[PDB]
C-alpha cells in the first residue's frame, strides 16, 4: 500500500497545485472507490493511505463547494456497525485534517458543520457501547476543532447533552466527557456546571465504579481555582492514541 | 373552593390526554387566541382565589403544571394565531402560582424562564423584559435565598442566564435591565461576570464588556481618547405602574416593592408584587415596610466620575463596586458606586480576553488598564501562571507589531510604550529567570501552550516565526 499511497498523494498534489482539474468524473470515481475501499464495503490500509484518502476527500469538498451534497459523501449506512466504522475511519480523520485555523484561508462553512452536529447527535440519541464511545469522540473532536464557527447553535445541543445525561447513555463515557468538559472549560460548561452541581452531583449514584468516577469528577470540579489551558496538541495526541486503542480493539476478533 | 380545583384538574387531564396524543397537529387544535380566552377565565378565577392569601395553599397542582407549562412554552414556536395574548396568559399563570409555589421546583424557575428566550420573537421580548424584573427573579432572590447552604442558582447558574441574555438579545435596554437587577439583588455578581467574560464563548466577548461599561465606566486609560462611542447607552423605558387606583401611575419609576398579597390583588387588579414609586409607596410605608425593599431608577447617565459626592480618591475613575441598599437614593434613586488573593483568575480572564484579539479590538486597552491597576506580580503567582503570562504577552507584542494603519491599531500602538514597559521592567526585576527559561525554543509544558499549536504540519516553521517575533522583540528596549 505504500506506493499506492504515493500514487494517491500524486493525485492529491495535482489537486493541490491545479484546482481546475476537478471537473472530470474519473477523479470522482477515484474518490468514490478509495472511500469504499477504506471503508471496505477486516483488512484495513495503513495510516499513509488513509491520510491520502481523507486529504482527497478534504480537497474535493473545498474545491467543489456548490455540488456534492454531503448526505451521500458522509455516506448512507442502514447498518449501525457500518455507521460506527464511518465515524472511526471517515468522520474523525476528516475533522482532524480540516482544522487548520488560518483566518485568511476559508474552510467548511456553517450548514455542513451543523449537519455534522445533528449527524453525531442522531448517532448518539435515536430520533451498543463502542459505537456510543466513538460517537462521543466525534462530538469531542467537533467541539474542540470548530470553536469559532459554531457561534449560533449552543443552546439546542446544550439541551441534547442534557438529554444525554438524563438517559445515562454509555455510562462512564458520559463521565469522561463531562470530566473533559469541566477540565478544559470549553464554553458549553457554563450552561452545564449548574446542571452538574444541581442535578448530577446532587443526586448520587448506585454502582461503585460510577461512585468512583463521580468522586473523581467531584474532586476535579470542587477545586474552584485556576484550571490548565493546555497546549492541546497533546489533545490531538490523545485523539491519535484513543484511535489506535479502538483500532486494535476492532481488529482483535471481538 | 370545590369545582375550581376540579376544573383545573380537568384542564390538566385535557392537556394530558392531548400530550399522550402524539403531536400530529391535526385541526382543530385550539388556537392561542382560544387558549388564552379560556385561560383568561382561569386568570379571573385565579384573581378571585388569590384575593384571599393573607401558606394559604388550595388543592391545586403546581408540579405537573410546571411541566405542562414548559411543554406549552415549547409549543409556542409551533403556533401561528394568537401569540401575544398567549404570552400574557402564560405570564399570568406563572405569576399567580408564585405565591403558591413549592420550594423544590422554585430553585429552577429563572433558568427555565431564560431557556425560552430564543423561542420567543423579539416583539414578545419587550413584555418578557417588562415582566421578569417585576416578578420572576425578585421572589426567587427573596423567598429562596433566606435558605442558604443549598446550591442556589444565583451562585451557579447566573452566568448561564446572563450568557444566554448576551447571546440572544441585541438591546441595551434588555441587558441593562438584567445587569442592574441581578447586581442590585445579589452580591458577588462581578466574579461570575468575570468568569463568563473569561470562559464564555467568543461572540459574547464584545457585548459582555460593552454593556458592562455602562455600569463599569472606569477601565478606560486616562487621557481617554475614545472613538468607540457606538450605541450610546440610553437606558430602559420607565415602567408603567400597575396600580390603576393610584394617582401618579403614568411615568415615574418605582422605588420600593409591595409584596403583601391580598392588598396588591384586591387593589391593583394585577398580580403581586406591585412595584411602588416614590409617591406611591409612602401610604403603607408605616406598618408594612419590611416588605418594601429599595429598587433603583433607570440611569441613562451613569457617571464615569465617582457617584459618591464626597470624593477623596486621586483618580476620578473608581474601581471597586459595593451595592448595599442603604443610601442609594440621594441622586434620584441612582446606583451609587464606591472605591486580595483573588487576583490570579482575574489575570486568567485577561489571558482569555486578549487570546482572541487576533482579529474594533478596544479590549486590548481594557486589558492594559486591567493588568496595571490591581494585578500584582508576586510569589503567590505560580510558575505555570507566570510562564503562561509571559508567553501570552509575547504573542500580544507580536500581534501588536501587526495591525498596521487602523484606528484602534494606532491606539494600541500609541499605548504600547509607557504603559506595559514599566510592567516588563517589574518582570525583569522579579522573574527574569522564568522569562529567559520561556525564551528557550521548546520550553517546559507549563509554558508553550495555547494559540495555534493545533497543527497537523511541521512545528519548525512555528520556531521560525518564534525567532521572527524575537527579532520583532529586540528593538523594543
Amino acid at each position: 500500500w505504500e506506493p499506492a499511497s504515493n500514487l494517491i498523494e500524486g493525485v492529491c498534489l495535482t489537486l493541490q497545485r491545479q484546482p481546475i482539474i476537478s471537473f472530470l468524473p474519473h477523479l470522482r470515481s477515484l474518490i468514490n472507490v478509495c472511500v469504499n475501499l477504506v471503508m471496505g464495503v477486516y483488512l484495513s490500509p495503513p495510516l499513509p493511505f488513509s491520510t491520502a484518502v481523507v486529504r482527497l476527500v478534504a480537497l474535493q469538498i473545498q474545491a467543489l463547494k456548490e455540488d456534492f451534497p454531503l448526505s451521500h459523501v458522509i455516506s448512507p449506512f442502514t447498518n449501525q456497525e457500518r455507521r460506527e466504522g464511518m465515524l472511526l475511519n471517515l468522520l474523525i480523520p476528516f475533522v482532524l485534517t480540516v482544522g487548520s485555523g488560518s483566518k485568511d484561508s476559508p474552510w467548511l462553512e456553517q450548514p455542513e458543520v451543523q449537519l455534522l452536529l445533528q449527524t453525531v447527535i442522531n448517532v448518539l440519541l435515536p430520533p451498543a457501547e463502542s459505537t456510543s464511545q466513538a460517537a462521543y469522540l466525534a462530538l469531542k473532536v467537533i467541539l474542540v476543532c470548530f470553536e469559532r464557527q459554531l457561534g449560533s447553535q449552543w443552546y439546542w445541543l446544550s439541551l441534547q447533552v442534557k438529554e444525554m445525561a438524563l438517559r445515562k447513555v454509555g455510562g462512564l463515557a458520559l463521565w469522561d466527557f463531562l470530566d473533559f468538559i469541566v477540565r478544559t472549560r470549553i464554553p458549553i460548561f457554563v450552561l452545564l456546571r449548574p446542571f452538574i452541581q444541581c442535578k448530577l452531583l446532587a443526586q448520587p449514584a448506585e454502582n461503585h465504579e460510577e461512585l468512583s468516577a463521580r468522586q473523581h469528577i467531584a474532586d476535579q470540579l470542587e477545586r474552584r481555582f485556576i484550571p490548565r489551558p493546555l497546549c492541546k496538541s497533546s489533545l490531538i495526541a490523545e485523539f491519535n492514541s484513543e484511535l489506535k486503542i479502538l483500532k486494535e480493539a476492532v481488529h482483535s476478533g471481538s | 373552593m370545590s369545582t375550581k380545583a376540579e376544573q383545573f384538574a380537568s384542564k390538566i387531564r385535557y392537556l394530558q390526554e392531548y400530550h399522550n396524543r402524539v403531536l400530529h397537529n391535526i385541526y382543530p387544535v385550539p388556537s392561542g387566541t382560544d387558549i388564552a380566552n379560556t385561560l383568561k377565565y382561569f386568570s379571573q378565577t385565579l384573581l378571585s382565589i388569590l384575593s384571599r392569601t393573607g401558606s394559604d395553599y388550595p388543592s391545586l397542582d403546581y408540579q405537573g403544571l410546571y411541566v405542562t407549562l414548559v411543554t406549552l412554552l415549547d409549543l409556542v414556536p409551533l403556533l401561528q394565531h394568537g401569540q401575544h395574548d398567549l404570552g400574557q396568559s402564560i405570564f399570568y399563570t406563572t405569576t399567580c402560582l408564585l405565591p403558591f409555589l413549592n420550594d423544590d421546583i422554585l430553585s429552577t424557575l429563572p433558568y427555565t424562564m431564560i431557556s425560552t428566550l430564543a423561542t420567543f420573537p423579539p416583539f414578545l421580548h419587550k413584555d418578557i423584559i417588562e415582566y421578569l424584573s417585576t416578578s420572576f427573579l425578585p421572589m426567587a432572590i427573596l423567598g429562596s435565598s433566606r435558605r442558604e447552604g443549598v446550591p442556589a442558582h444565583v451562585n451557579l447558574s447566573a452566568s448561564s442566564m446572563l450568557m444566554i441574555a448576551m447571546q440572544y438579545t441585541s438591546n441595551p435596554v434588555y441587558h441593562c435591565q438584567l445587569l442592574e437587577c441581578l447586581m442590585k439583588y445579589k452580591q458577588e455578581v462581578w466574579k461570575d461576570l468575570l468568569y463568563v467574560i473569561a470562559y464564555g464563548p467568543s461572540q459574547v466577548k464584545p457585548p459582555a464588556v460593552q454593556m458592562l461599561f455602562h455600569y463599569w465606566p472606569n477601565l478606560k486609560p486616562p487621557g481617554a481618547i475614545s472613538e468607540y462611542r457606538g450605541l450610546q447607552y440610553t437606558a430602559w423605558n420607565p415602567i408603567h405602574c400597575q396600580h390603576i387606583e393610584c394617582h401618579n401611575a403614568i411615568n415615574k419609576p418605582a422605588v420600593k416593592m409591595c409584596i403583601d398579597p391580598s392588598l396588591s390583588v384586591a387593589l391593583g387588579d394585577k398580580p403581586p408584587p406591585l412595584y411602588l414609586c416614590e409617591e406611591c409607596s409612602e401610604r403603607i410605608a408605616g406598618d408594612h415596610s419590611e416588605w418594601l425593599i429599595d429598587v433603583l431608577l433607570p440611569q441613562a447617565e451613569i457617571s464615569a466620575i465617582c457617584q459618591k459626592k464626597n470624593c477623596s480618591s486621586h483618580v476620578r475613575r473608581a474601581v471597586v463596586t459595593c451595592f448595599s441598599a442603604g443610601c442609594c437614593g440621594r441622586h434620584g434613586n441612582r446606583p451609587v458606586r464606591y472605591c486580595a488573593e483573588e487576583l490570579v483568575c482575574a489575570v486568567e480572564a485577561v489571558i482569555s480576553l486578549l487570546k482572541e484579539a487576533e482579529f474594533q479590538r478596544l479590549l486590548s486597552q481594557f486589558g492594559i488598564w486591567f493588568l496595571v491597576s490591581l494585578c500584582t506580580p508576586s510569589e503567590n503567582t505560580p510558575t505555570e501562571s507566570l510562564a503562561r503570562l509571559v508567553a501570552m504577552v509575547f504573542q500580544w507584542f507580536h500581534s501588536t507589531a501587526y495591525m498596521m494603519d487602523d484606528e484602534v491599531g494606532s491606539l494600541v500602538e500609541k499605548l504600547k510604550p509607557q504603559f506595559v514597559t514599566k510592567w516588563l521592567k517589574t518582570v525583569c526585576d522579579v522573574r527574569f529567570d522564568v522569562m529567559v527559561m520561556c525564551l528557550l525554543p521548546k520550553p517546559m509544558e507549563f509554558a508553550r501552550v495555547g494559540g495555534y499549536w493545533d497543527k497537523s504540519c511541521s512545528t519548525v516553521t512555528q520556531l521560525k516565526e518564534g525567532l521572527n517575533r524575537i527579532l520583532c522583540l529586540i528593538p523594543y528596549n
